[PDB]
């Protein structure tokens, strides 16, 4: 899962 | 050329899970053309580092991840680069010109 708030 | 801003991250080396930042800011990303090599090229500089420094290969694809994060492997450099954008938009566009430039 992508970095937030990517 | 083409150009914009995104924050850069590369997945951590041990688990290949994890997301590390590599900018501590968004940084210029930029797509070049390297006449000297006669090869597409992703270049992003932040001071004295080079923190991406990608050569596209036709193997070589951009997932987009999500609504505003998109990624790609880069063999050579060992890893895998990752990027966050300001929006949807420019995450749309930057994936756009990968794969145009990649058709070249």
């Amino acid at each position: 899962t992508p970095p937030s708030p990517f | 050329i083409f150009s914009t801003r995104a924050h850069v991250f590369q997945i951590d080396p041990n688990t290949k899970k994890n997301w590390v930042p590599t900018s501590k800011h968004a940084v210029t990303v930029s797509y070049f053309y390297d006449s000297t090599r006669n090869v597409y090229r992703i270049i992003s500089l932040d001071g004295s580092k080079a923190i991406i420094n990608s050569t596209i290969t036709p193997n070589m694809t951009f997932t987009k991840t999500s609504q505003k994060f998109g990624q790609w492997a880069d063999s050579r450099a060992n890893t895998v680069y990752g990027l966050g954008f300001s929006s949807e938009h420019h995450l749309s566009k930057f994936a756009e010109k990968f794969q145009e430039f990649k058709e070249a």
